């Protein structure tokens, strides 16, 4: 176990004898993580990395049908809640009955708006985040009924009610603008086969405009590089096929740099702590840069592993991101929720499945039962659900009005 | 009116003023998915807001209703909007609203709506007189609040409040040089005001940085930043630097330094130099001391580098 290896210990933090809030907080975590690492060699037990599939399943199974008033703060993100669980169950390779699916379908419906978008709950003004999650969740189903629901026409009408003239997109009528909208709109419009020759004009150009002095990408120009935004930017550029818009080599070095040398997991921004969800947002950037670089014809590109430490990330998620009661989480000590669960698993998967055409190298760590279903790097949904998705809606027309 | 967290506070369904109104329940459906078990208070304030929203009652009892429905979920956009609509139609005092947002943001400075609301009011009142300082209040509770630095950028760009920013980033940097937000705000000011093309300033930042880079040799911030500027033009345009760094190998070393050196050998090779075999030798060397022992976590990266130079 790379993480339990003795040399690893020398991977701790060197605060160069100068103490600050940054180093300090990092010290707290580096030591916290240690404890769980040596937990084994402490109780005198053989390290065995398993994924409590069963405990995550019950935590979710029901969560997908009812939650406590602790999830009230997400009363406006229920569609999000669906995607997170749904994808999770999907990732754990679980079944979504013909019952429940229909129940979901019917829910997203009322969530949808007669204006074309998807609110964050029944009868709520449309928003691009819930719309993104809604679509995604409806594509994880596949069933005709699912694919339907989505009023493609009004969808474009909506996406249009948000396009801006400098390229960027509005989060929602009256809301704000940050890369997230670009990808959100790009993920749905593409999956629904509703993209027009103009729909996304100037976007690739504005998205790239977000790539800052530190290889990464910020929410808005001039904004610090962030993992959630960089993914949204790069992923959006992929959907648009303008990868070549950013300094791919500079972003790579930035992202690769986001993996913690000791913890093993990824950090969202340089000099911040580790966080399970970034195991997808950050780590998930590598499968994309890979396709782009290769797309460019790079021959010094691997053919078995992603340009990031799969082993170590996989350990971290397993060792310190699993709730013993079920659900994954930020880092040890924190509490469980479905967002982190969904992205912790998502990161796990990404970290154990490789491809490059005929290439396909898997690196499941610990128990072989910890191997999960594959996830698409762009849409973050089964590579098949996305195949079904497109090919289907594809058989329909592009709402040229 | 009645504070939502006051011991006295009473459910709407028990309030007189709200006797003519019939609160409309949520419509989850026959088979509810991800249904939330709302508490009484929460489910009260919203089933009612539903009504007000429903009959677009641009009332005052409603404007108050949104302060609550917002406290129960300040991340509910549909509601922040109706409020905006009520502030206008109701012709409400935007300074009062300034005070409200100011406070409520102190309670949750990691929320998207609370901040977007702030911007709007400032765009309405076309007055940032109190921005750069309330934002410092927040950045004093959390120097890395993504929203706070975002609002701060806007405030500065829109009303051109540059000037004293470096005198701000310079403050916080001394406050904790490991802060990457301030290092970003630093590149922000300069690049947008005096720019970096100006040899002096650059020459200046370069030093300043280097000191940090040699004051806390393990701060990846000063490192990513130093390469941050010299990087555009070519890390290979500046001969000196290299040795000036090599001159730290023993003294102040870290994967950052060595990686910098590898970064340089990568430009010192792009613009067809002399000693290919010495760069394309001492450079592949490093990717190895890095990928094999020094910076092994990104082993597949480093090995990739040395594998790239080979072809190209
Ligand atoms: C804490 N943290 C660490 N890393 C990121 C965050 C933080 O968690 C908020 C958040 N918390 C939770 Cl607990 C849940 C759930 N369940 C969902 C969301 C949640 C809300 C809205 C959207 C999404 Cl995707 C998730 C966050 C904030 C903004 C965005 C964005 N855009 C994403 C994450
Ligand atoms: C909506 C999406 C498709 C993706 C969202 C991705 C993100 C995790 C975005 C992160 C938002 C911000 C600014 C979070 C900050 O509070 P922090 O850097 O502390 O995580
Ligand atoms: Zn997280």
């Amino acid at each position: 176990l790379y993480s339990l290896r003795p040399e690893h210990a020398r991977e701790r933090l060197q605060d160069d004898s100068v103490e600050t809030v940054t180093s300090i907080e990092q010290a707290k975590v580096e030591e916290k993580i240690q404890e769980v690492f040596s937990s084994y060699k402490f109780n005198h037990l053989v390290p065995r990395l398993v994924l409590q599939r069963e405990k995550h399943f019950h935590y979710l199974k029901r969560g997908l049908r009812q939650l406590t008033d602790a999830y009230e703060c997400l009363d406006a993100s229920r569609p999000w809640l669906c995607y997170w669980i749904l994808h999770s169950l999907e990732l754990l390779d679980e079944p979504i009955p013909q019952i429940v699916a229909t129940d979901v379908c019917q829910f997203l419906e009322l969530c949808q708006s007669p204006d074309g978008g998807f609110g964050g709950g029944p009868g709520q003004y449309p928003h691009l985040a819930p719309t993104y999650a809604a679509v995604n969740a409806l594509c994880i189903i596949g069933t005709e009924e699912a694919y339907n629901v989505i009023n493609r026409e009004k969808l474009l009408q909506y996406l249009y009610s948000l396009k801006q003239p400098d390229g960027s997109f509005l989060m929602h009528v009256g809301g704000e603008v940050d890369v997230r909208s670009a990808y959100c709109a790009a993920s749905v419009a593409s999956l629904t086969n509703i993209i027009t020759p103009d729909l996304f004009e100037g976007t690739a150009e504005w998205i790239a405009r977000c790539q800052n002095w530190e290889g990464g990408i910020g929410g808005v120009p001039g904004m610090e590089a962030h993992g959630g935004y960089t993914f949204c930017g790069l992923a959006a550029l992929v959907i648009l096929k303008k990868e070549r818009s950013l300094n791919l080599k500079s972003l790579l070095q930035w992202v690769t740099s986001r993996q913690m040398r000791f913890e093993g997991g990824f950090q969202g921004r340089c000099n911040k702590l580790v966080d399970g969800c970034y195991s997808f947002w950050q780590a998930g950037l590598l499968p994309l840069l890979h396709r782009a670089l290769h797309a460019q014809g790079d021959p010094a590109l691997s053919m078995s592993h992603w340009m990031f430490h799969q082993q170590a990330l996989q350990e971290y998620i397993l060792m310190c991101c699993q709730c013993p009661a079920g659900g994954l989480l930020d880092k040890p000590g924190k509490s469980r929720d479905f967002y982190h669960t969904c992205y912790c698993l998502s990161g796990l998967s990404i970290a154990q499945h490789f491809g490059s055409g005929a290439m396909l190298h898997d690196v499941v760590m610990g128990v072989p039962e910890n191997v999960l279903q594959p996830t698409h790097p762009v849409y973050n949904i089964g590579p098949d659900k996305v195949i079904q998705a497109t090919t289907h809606f594809l058989q329909k027309p592009v709402p040229g009005f | 009116f009645l504070s939502l967290d006051s011991p006295t506070y009473v459910l709407y369904r028990d309030r007189a003023e709200w006797a003519d109104i019939d609160p409309v329940p949520q419509n989850d459906g026959p088979s509810p998915v991800v249904q939330i078990i709302y508490s009484e208070k929460f489910r009260d304030v919203y089933d009612y807001f539903r009504a007000v929203l429903q009959r677009d009652e641009r009332s005052e009892r409603a404007f108050k209703l949104t302060r609550d429905a917002i406290e129960l979920n300040a991340a509910n956009y549909t509601v922040w909007h109706f409020r905006r609509v009520l502030l206008r139609s109701l012709q409400k005092d935007l300074q009062e609203e300034m005070n409200y947002i100011t406070a409520i943001i102190e309670e949750q400075p990691k929320n998207y709506q609370v901040w977007h609301h702030r911007r709007v009011l400032v765009e309405w009142l076309k007055d940032p007189s109190q921005e750069l300082e309330f934002i410092a209040d927040i950045l004093n509770q959390d120097a890395k609040n993504y929203h706070a630095w975002q609002h701060r950028q806007w405030v500065i760009q829109e009303f051109r409040l540059w000037d004293n920013e470096l005198q701000y980033v310079d403050q916080l940097l001394k406050e904790d040089v490991r802060n990457n937000s301030v290092w970003n705000q630093r590149h922000f000011v300069i690049s947008n005001t005096t720019g970096y093309s100006d040899r002096a300033v650059l020459e200046r930042e370069v030093q300043y940085t280097l000191e940090m880079i040699k004051l806390v040799p393990h701060n990846e911030s000063a490192w990513n930043y130093l390469k941050g500027i010299l990087q555009d033009r070519g890390l290979s345009r500046y001969p000196n630097l290299l040795n000036q760094l090599l001159d730290l190998q023993p003294s102040h070393s870290s994967p950052y330094l060595i990686a910098f050196l590898v970064d340089i050998y990568e430009d010192m090779l792009e613009n067809q130099c002399d000693n290919k075999e010495d760069i394309l030798n001492k450079a592949l060397e490093l990717c190895e001391i890095l990928a094999k022992e020094k910076d092994t976590i990104r082993k597949e990266y480093w090995r990739y580098i040395g594998r790239s130079l080979q072809s190209k």
